[PDB]
C-alpha cells in the first residue's frame, strides 16, 4: 500500500494519500470543530474554525482542506490550537445576536454547543451588532439571516447536491449577506436539507417553527414511504405527537438527506 | 536632439470610453487558438 | 448601500437593455482571450462593458451577461455586488471619487471634498439635480505621491487643490474636457523641485549585456 | 559593499520612468528594450531560471518570495494543461503608485518581461490583470502590446525564436483584494475576488486550474535586463539576500512625493532627504513612517534614522519592507486617525471570506474609531492587541496580517498617546 504515517497527538495513523487534517484526527476518534466543512459538500475553508497546530510549524492550518504530510504530529488539543479556536469563536459571537431562547436551533446549535465546548465564556465585544434583513426563499425556509455566520453550507448545497445556483453571497466584508438577490424562491424538491446543514438558526423550518426544541423530543428511526427509495428517518415526537421529521444517515439510499415531500 | 523636458506620455488625453475594448477587438486577430477543456463549461 | 435588489419601475427583470453590434463584437474579443470551456471568465469585462454603455447596471445587464455567457444569474449578481466599479444605481454623467486614504488624508484630501460639496451643493454619496455629477468617496486609487487627487469616470486629476479641482467641475460643467494629470508643475511623479534622478540619456540597445548572449 | 544608495543613471532599470521619453516602441528600443530577446528565449528556460536565481531577485509584490526559486516551481514537464505566467498589475497598497509608472511608461519593458518569464516557466500565455481604476494605464499597455505583436515580439513566433507567446490583459473592477495572487486568479475566472487556501500553490492550481506563476509587474519588468545584464550585475546592489534596485514611492509629508529608483539597502533617511527633499519641517519635525505600505507597522522617528530599506533591516525593525512606499507622517499628524483610516480601508477592502477578518477587521475598525475619539478606556488597548493576534495566521490570505499589523506597530509605538487621548476623554466628559 502507499498509505503514510502521520500523528494525531503522538498517536500514529496510516491514512491514504490527500486524506485532510480533518480525516486523520477523525480516525482517531478525535472530532475537530468546524462549521463550515460538511464531508458531502466541498471544501470551503472559511470559517477557520478547524485551524489546528502542527508541532515544528509555526503556523496553524485550516484542518478541513490542508492534505497531511508524511510525519506531521497534529496537535488536537495544544495551547495554541484552542486558542485560535477561542479567537475563531469570539469573532463567530461578536455579531452574533443574542435569540437563543427564541432560536429554533437552541438545544441542538453547533454554534451553541462548540461555544460551550472550544470558546470563551464570556465577551469583550463592546459594540454595537450588526443585522441583517430577512430574506423570502419559500414557505420551507424561515429565514433569519442575522443569525448567519457566512459558512456558505447554503451555496455549496444549492450548488452540488440540488444543482440550482441561485444562492450566494452579495455584498463584501463584513456586509456580506447570504441570499438570492432578488425576491426569489428557492423550492428544489431538497430544498429541505439546508435546514439540516445550516448549523445555525438563520435557516430553519417553517412549519416546524416554534413548536418544540430539541431536548425533549423522542427520536424514533422509521423508514419514509413517499416515494419508493426508502429514506431512512427520524421521526421526532413529543408527548405522542408528531413533531417533525429528520433524515437519517444511510450511505447508500439518502445519504444524509430527505426530500421536502418526506421532510 | 535629446529632450528631458517635456512629457511625451499625451496619448491618454485623447482615449474614449471604448479604447481598451476596441484596442482588444484589433488584438483579436494576432492570438493563439485557445486551448480547450473538452467541455463547453464545468456545468456541460 | 443595500445588497438586495428591488424592483422599482426603473430598475426590474423588464428594463430595456440590450448590447450594441459592435458591443456584441467587443464581447466576442473578451470571450475569445479565455480558453474553451471557461466563458464565465468574461464575466467581469463584459458586465463592465454593459457599464459602459448604459452607465449603470439595472438588473436586466446583469440577466443579459448571465444569458450570452451561459452563467448563472446569481453568479453575476455576485460580481455586480462585489466589485465597487458596478454601478447598481444610476450615477451622475462625472462620477467624482475622491480618495481618502491616509496617503491622500496627509497631503489634505478633506479641502478638496469640502471644496467640490461647496462646489456642487451636494455631500458625498449625493447626485447633482441636472444628474451631472456624483460624489462618493473612495479607498487608494493608486495615485499616492500624486496626492490629493480624484478620479472622474476614467481620469485621474493629481495633485490638486480647492482651486484646481473647481476648475475641473467648471470645465466639466462647460461641456469641455479637462486634461488628466496633476495640476501643479510637474508632469507625472517626478520630484517636484527637479529631477533628482534619471538626468542622464537613456544608454540605448547593447549597454552592459554580458558575454554569451 | 557596506554602504549603499547613490545609484546611477545607467544602472537603472526603469529609464523612462518619468514620461519625459517615448513609452512606445521605438523609444523602448532606443533604450534598450526588446534588444536579444530571441538570443535570451533559444537559451532555455534552466538559463533564464538561473540568472533570475543568480540575481538575488525577491518577490516586488511586497512579501519577497525569492523569484528563481518561485519560477522554478513551473520548470516541470505539462500533464495537458497549460501553463500560465500572470502579471499582478492591481497594486491596491495605499502608499503604493509604481506599478502604474511601470505599466504607463515603460510599457514594452513589461510586455518583454512577460515574454522571457513565461518561457523561464514555459508558460502559454500572459494575463496581466491590471486594476481597473488604472483605465488609461490599461489602454497604454495595450496600445503596447499591439505595437508587440505587429512586430513579431509576440505572439506566434515571437522575437523569431519559435516560442508561441500570448499577452492578455484583465481590467480589474475595484477590489483591492484581488491583487493577492488567489484572489485574483478567482477574479480573472469571472468570480468574485476570493482568496483560495493555499495548498494548492498555483503552481500546481491556479488560473483556470493551471499551472499558474502570478508576479509582479517590478519584478517581471526587471526580468529582461537581469537576462541581458547578467544575474552578477543585479546582485551586485544592495546587501546579500537583498539584491538589485527597488522603486521607492514617498508620499504623505514631504516636500516632494515622488516615486523613484533606488539601490535596494538605501537608508531611509538619505532617501527622504535626497530624493523627496526631506520631511515637511526638517528632519525634527518626523513623527512616523511607515516604510512600505499601509500593511507594514510604522516606525518612528528613532528607528528611522539608521535603517536601511530593504527586506532584513526592516524585519529587524519589526516592520516590512512591503511595496517599498514609504508614507511619511510628521508631528502636526493625528497618528491615530491616520491609522484609523487605515483600518477603515482594510474593512472597506476584505471579501469577507473567512470568520477572523470579516468580523475582526470591522471590529478592529470600530475600536479604532473610538481610539481616536479617546471613547475607550487603556484596558480596551491591550484588548485590541490580542484581537490582532486572533487575526494574524487565522486567515484564509496575508489581508487579516496586514491589517493587524498597523495596529500592533500603532499599540507598540504610541501606546502613551492612545492612553493620553482617552484619559482627556475622560477628564473633559465626565
Ligand atoms: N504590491 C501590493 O500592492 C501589495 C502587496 N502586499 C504584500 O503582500 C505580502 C503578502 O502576500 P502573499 O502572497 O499573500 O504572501 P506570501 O507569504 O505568501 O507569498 C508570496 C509569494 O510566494 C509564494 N510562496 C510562498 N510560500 C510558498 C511555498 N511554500 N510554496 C510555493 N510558493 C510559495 C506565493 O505563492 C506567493 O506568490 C505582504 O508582504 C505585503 O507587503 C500586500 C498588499 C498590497
Ligand atoms: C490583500 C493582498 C493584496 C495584494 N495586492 C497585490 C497587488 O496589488 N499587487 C501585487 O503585485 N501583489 C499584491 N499582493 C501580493 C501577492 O499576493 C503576491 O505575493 C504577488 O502579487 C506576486 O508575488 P511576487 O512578489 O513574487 O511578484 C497582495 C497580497 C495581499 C495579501
Ligand atoms: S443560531 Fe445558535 S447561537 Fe445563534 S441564536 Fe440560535 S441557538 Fe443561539
Ligand atoms: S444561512 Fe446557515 S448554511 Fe447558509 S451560509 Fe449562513 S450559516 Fe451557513
Ligand atoms: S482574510 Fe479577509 S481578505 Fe482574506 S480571504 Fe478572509 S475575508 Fe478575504
Ligand atoms: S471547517 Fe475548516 S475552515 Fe471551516
Ligand atoms: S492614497 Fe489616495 S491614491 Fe493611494
Ligand atoms: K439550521
Amino acid at each position: 500500500s502507499n498509505l503514510i504515517e502521520v500523528f494525531v497527538d503522538g498517536q500514529s495513523v496510516m491514512v491514504e494519500p490527500g486524506t485532510t487534517v480533518l480525516q486523520a484526527c477523525e480516525k482517531v476518534g478525535m472530532q475537530i470543530p468546524r462549521f463550515c466543512y460538511h464531508e458531502r459538500l466541498s471544501v470551503a475553508g472559511n470559517c477557520r474554525m478547524c485551524l489546528v497546530e502542527i508541532e515544528k510549524a509555526p503556523k496553524v492550518v485550516a484542518a478541513c482542506a490542508m492534505p497531511v504530510m508524511k510525519g506531521w504530529n497534529i496537535l488536537t488539543n495544544s495551547e495554541k490550537t484552542k486558542k485560535a479556536r477561542e479567537g475563531v469563536m469570539e469573532f463567530l459571537l461578536a455579531n452574533h445576536p443574542l435569540d437563543c431562547p427564541i432560536c429554533d436551533q437552541g438545544g441542538e446549535c453547533d454554534l451553541q454547543d462548540q461555544s460551550m465546548m472550544f470558546g470563551s465564556d464570556r465577551s469583550r465585544f463592546l459594540e454595537g451588532k450588526r443585522a441583517v434583513e430577512d430574506k423570502n426563499i419559500g414557505p420551507l425556509v424561515k429565514t433569519i439571516m442575522t443569525r448567519c455566520i457566512q459558512c456558505t453550507r447554503c451555496i455549496r448545497f444549492a450548488s452540488e447536491i440540488a444543482g440550482v445556483d441561485d444562492l450566494g453571497t452579495t455584498g463584501r466584508g463584513n456586509d456580506m449577506q447570504v441570499g438570492t438577490y432578488i425576491e426569489k424562491m428557492f423550492m428544489s424538491e431538497l430544498s429541505g436539507n439546508i435546514i439540516d446543514i445550516c448549523p445555525v438558526g438563520a435557516l430553519t423550518s417553517k412549519p416546524y417553527a416554534f413548536t418544540a426544541r430539541p431536548w425533549e423530543t423522542r427520536k424514533t428511526e422509521s423508514i419514509d414511504v413517499m416515494d419508493a427509495v426508502g429514506s431512512n428517518i427520524v421521526v421526532s415526537t413529543r408527548t405522542g405527537e408528531v413533531m417533525r421529521i429528520l433524515p437519517r444517515m444511510h450511505e447508500d439510499i439518502n445519504e444524509e438527506w430527505i426530500s421536502d415531500k418526506t421532510r | 536632439p535629446f529632450d528631458n523636458t517635456t512629457y511625451k506620455n499625451l496619448q491618454h488625453h485623447d482615449y474614449s470610453t471604448y479604447t481598451f475594448l476596441d484596442l482588444n477587438l484589433d488584438l483579436s486577430k494576432f492570438r493563439m487558438p485557445q486551448p480547450s477543456s473538452g467541455r463547453e463549461s464545468p456545468r456541460h | 448601500a443595500l445588497f438586495v435588489h428591488r424592483d422599482t419601475p426603473k430598475n426590474n427583470p423588464e428594463t430595456p437593455f440590450d448590447f450594441t453590434p459592435e458591443n456584441y463584437k467587443r464581447i466576442e474579443a473578451i470571450v475569445k482571450n479565455y480558453p474553451e470551456g471557461h466563458k464565465a471568465a468574461a464575466v467581469l469585462p463584459v458586465l463592465d462593458l454593459a457599464q459602459r454603455q448604459n452607465g449603470w447596471l439595472p438588473i436586466s445587464a446583469m440577466n443579459k451577461v448571465a444569458e450570452i455567457l451561459q452563467v448563472p444569474p446569481m453568479r453575476v449578481y455576485e460580481v455586480a455586488t462585489f466589485y465597487t466599479m458596478y454601478n447598481r444605481k444610476p450615477v451622475g454623467k462625472y462620477h467624482i471619487q475622491v480618495c481618502t486614504t491616509t496617503p491622500c488624508m496627509l497631503r489634505n484630501s478633506d479641502s478638496i471634498l469640502e471644496a467640490i460639496q461647496k462646489k456642487l451643493g451636494i455631500k458625498v454619496g449625493e447626485t447633482t439635480p441636472d444628474k451631472l455629477f456624483t460624489l462618493i468617496e473612495v479607498e487608494c486609487l493608486g495615485a499616492c505621491v500624486n496626492a490629493p487627487m480624484v478620479q472622474i469616470n476614467d481620469n485621474y486629476y493629481e495633485d490638486l487643490t480647492p482651486k484646481d479641482i473647481e476648475e475641473i467641475i467648471d470645465e466639466l460643467k462647460a461641456g469641455k474636457i479637462p486634461k488628466p494629470g496633476p495640476r501643479s508643475g510637474r508632469f507625472s511623479c517626478e520630484p517636484a523641485g527637479g529631477l533628482t534622478s534619471l538626468t542622464e540619456p537613456p544608454k540605448g540597445p547593447g549597454f552592459g549585456v554580458q558575454a554569451g548572449l | 559593499k557596506t554602504s549603499f544608495g547613490s545609484l546611477k543613471d545607467e544602472d537603472r532599470i526603469f529609464t523612462n520612468l518619468y514620461g519625459r521619453h517615448d513609452w512606445r516602441l521605438k523609444g523602448a528600443q532606443s533604450r534598450g528594450d526588446w534588444y536579444k530577446t530571441k538570443e535570451i528565449l533559444l537559451k532555455g528556460p534552466d538559463w533564464i531560471l538561473g540568472e533570475v536565481k543568480t540575481s538575488g531577485l525577491r518577490g516586488r509584490g511586497g512579501a519577497g518570495f525569492p523569484t528563481g526559486l518561485k519560477w522554478s516551481f513551473m520548470n516541470k514537464p505539462s500533464d495537458g494543461r497549460p501553463k500560465y505566467l500572470v502579471v499582478n498589475a492591481d497594486e491596491g497598497e495605499p502608499g503604493t503608485c509604481k506599478d502604474r509608472e511601470i505599466i504607463r511608461h515603460d510599457p514594452h519593458k513589461l510586455v518583454e518581461g512577460c515574454l522571457v518569464g513565461g518561457r523561464a516557466m514555459g508558460a502559454r500565455a500572459a494575463y496581466i490583470y491590471i486594476r481597473g481604476e488604472f483605465y488609461n494605464e490599461a489602454s497604454n499597455l495595450q496600445v503596447a502590446i499591439r505595437e508587440a505583436y505587429e512586430a513579431g515580439l509576440i505572439g506566434k513566433n515571437a522575437c523569431g525564436s519559435g516560442y508561441d507567446f500570448d499577452v492578455f490583459v484583465v481590467r480589474g473592477a475595484g477590489a483591492y483584494i484581488c491583487g493577492e495572487e488567489t484572489a485574483l486568479i478567482e477574479s480573472i475566472e469571472g468570480k468574485q475576488g476570493k482568496p483560495r487556501l493555499k495548498p494548492p500553490f498555483p503552481a500546481d492550481v491556479g488560473v483556470f486550474g493551471c499551472p499558474t506563476t502570478v508576479a509582479n509587474v517590478e519584478t517581471v519588468a526587471v526580468s529582461p535586463t537581469i537576462c541581458r545584464r547578467g544575474g552578477a550585475w543585479f546582485a551586485s546592489f544592495g546587501r546579500e539576500r537583498n539584491s538589485g534596485t527597488k522603486l521607492f514611492n514617498i508620499s504623505g509629508h514631504v516636500n516632494n512625493p515622488c516615486t523613484v529608483e533606488e539601490e535596494m539597502s538605501v537608508p531611509l533617511k538619505e532617501l527622504i532627504e535626497k530624493h523627496a527633499g526631506g520631511v515637511t519641517g526638517g528632519w525634527d519635525n518626523l513623527l512616523a513612517v511607515i516604510p512600505g505600505g499601509s500593511s507594514t507597522p510604522l516606525i518612528p522617528k528613532s528607528v528611522c534614522e539608521t535603517v536601511l530599506m530593504d527586506f532584513d533591516a526592516l524585519i529587524q525593525a519589526q516592520t516590512g519592507l512591503g511595496t517599498a512606499a514609504v508614507i511619511v507622517m510628521d508631528r502636526s499628524t493625528d497618528i491615530v486617525k491616520a491609522i484609523a483610516r487605515l483600518i477603515e480601508f482594510y474593512k472597506h477592502e476584505s471579501c469577507g471570506q473567512c470568520t477572523p477578518c470579516r468580523e475582526g477587521v470591522d471590529w478592529m475598525n470600530k475600536v479604532m474609531a473610538r481610539f481616536v475619539r479617546g471613547d475607550a478606556r487603556p484596558a480596551e488597548i491591550d484588548s485590541l492587541w490580542e484581537i490582532s493576534k486572533q487575526i494574524e495566521g487565522h486567515t484564509i490570505c496575508a489581508l487579516g496580517d496586514g491589517a493587524a499589523w498597523p495596529v500592533q506597530g500603532l499599540i507598540r509605538h504610541f501606546r502613551p498617546e492612545l492612553e493620553e487621548r482617552m484619559q482627556r476623554f475622560a477628564q473633559q466628559h465626565q
